[PDB]
């Protein structure tokens, strides 16, 4: 797929992403906080359509992600992220996608996610997370 | 406070 | 704490 | 060393 | 089990731990680097014996861990870390323990592990990792 | 004066500021690097005019500030920054302004300036620096 | 890129 | 003089140093905090004696240094630190030494001093500070 790297910011305000109940996670677009004001990052599009978009609007300051988790599996022979769950200090943004395959999880005891990078073709191929105090 | 902070990634196994 | 990333800032000069 | 700030990045998931 | 928290240091020089091919990971003792000099942290002992110790001696500066992974499962009615694998930029200290259960992985694209904390009873109940540049 | 706070970014691309050979430093405008692309911060203007502008363009990547220094003194009874000197690993952007009063300096052994904050009235009253690896 | 944790250090004074 | 580098720790519990109202700063010994427990670092002694020791016992967690300042000057032809003032969020450990020469200051708006390095001969030649969150 096409690789992307938003880099680092001061926090996360909103996460918009696609998912399909039969395949996997699609495109991704994150609105970060940059020194007290929103900063809409580049939209990382899937090569295809037919997805269900979900918009997670975090009450910034007070709310922040404490764990990212999901499932990794094969779709059309490609290893991709098929499911994602974001848990904040206020609530859990339930599983989105196909919860089948190999689970993965990044619980954060102390610290904050301040950026995302990865690759997306038809689906989210993989992704990494920027951590910072 | 004067206590240096660290990034700690959640527990695995619980 | 809160979701805001912290930074090291060295005090002001010039008062 | 250069003028580009560094960040901690936790490896990829999905390969 | 008995909780422990080594805190943070400036690197890792050696990692010693127990494992049993039929149960799970046992005790753990880490030798950190503290500003250029070795610092042997407290030995976190298992409540029992019968383990196979393994001593991973890293060639501090050049060599460092780039990924920790393993399996989580039940042993005698308790959820514990049954297996571990430490991958460095030089080699992989192959799977130790029982590789059955739920997989977990913390790959590190950039940054260093500078501390461990967790709990140990009969086996390694769980653990967390301190990360830093 | 009126306070300002640019916040933190990933580096410095340009520093533009005013100075008067008989009074002190005036307005200031910094262009930061934000994940590989520029981010022109807000222009922090002096209350008055009659200044000489200076524009410092850094060879991104390779060039970075290793020390900020200058002079603090009174002008019309107010304690303000009267002179500034930015030394990078490539060269020194010589003294600008009046080099009289009390000298100050922030030499950086390791780390990077990633933001500025302060206050400006007729002249730069004071300023602080964001540091990061 | 080595296993040695880095630190922010602000230049010497008196040198 | 003889160079020294304590490295970095997790905080500061106590600072012991020598001073002479007629010359400059002498020896220095720092007791850091290392993951909750005291860590007495190496004592960096002056080549000579005849100093007045001062012991700054900080109320580690609640109390921490917010600014270090002093004067630099010549003594017997050597440029050394002649005076020091440690300001915390609770009180100011008044100037110690000879407050003559060129002043310097490192005020900290956010962050912590977690280590010292430098050189000492008959007197403190110079020093640097480790900063961290
Ligand atoms: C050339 C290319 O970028 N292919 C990508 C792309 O692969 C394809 C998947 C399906 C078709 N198709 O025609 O059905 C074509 C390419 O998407 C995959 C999953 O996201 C990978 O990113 C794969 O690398
Ligand atoms: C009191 C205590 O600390 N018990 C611990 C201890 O519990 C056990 C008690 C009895 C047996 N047994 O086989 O009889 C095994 C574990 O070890 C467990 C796994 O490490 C847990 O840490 C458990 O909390
Ligand atoms: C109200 C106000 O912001 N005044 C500011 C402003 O004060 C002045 C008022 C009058 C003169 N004057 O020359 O007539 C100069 C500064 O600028 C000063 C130095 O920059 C201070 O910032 C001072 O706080
Ligand atoms: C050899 C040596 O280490 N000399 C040091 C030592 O030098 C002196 C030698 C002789 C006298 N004296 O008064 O005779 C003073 C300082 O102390 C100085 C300031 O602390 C410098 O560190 C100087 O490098």
């Amino acid at each position: 797929g096409v690789t992307f790297d938003d880099g680092a910011y001061t926090g996360i305000r909103e996460i918009n992403f696609e998912y399909n109940s039969e395949t996997a996670i699609g495109g991704l677009r994150v609105t970060y906080d940059l020194n007290g004001m929103p900063f809409v990052a580049e939209d990382h599009k899937s090569f295809i359509t037919g997805f269900k978009p979900v918009k997670i609007s975090l009450e910034f300051p007070s709310e922040y992600i404490v764990e990212v988790s999901g499932y990794v599996g094969k779709v059309e022979g490609y290893t991709v992220i098929r499911s994602l769950t974001f848990k904040t200090n206020k609530q859990t943004y339930g599983p989105y996608g196909v919860t089948n395959g190999t689970p993965f999880s990044l619980p954060i005891e102390n610290g904050l996610i301040v950026g995302f990078k990865g690759s997306i073709g038809y689906w989210l191929d993989y992704f990494s997370i920027y951590l910072s105090l | 406070n004067g206590k240096s902070q660290s990034i700690i990634v959640g527990p695995w196994g619980d």
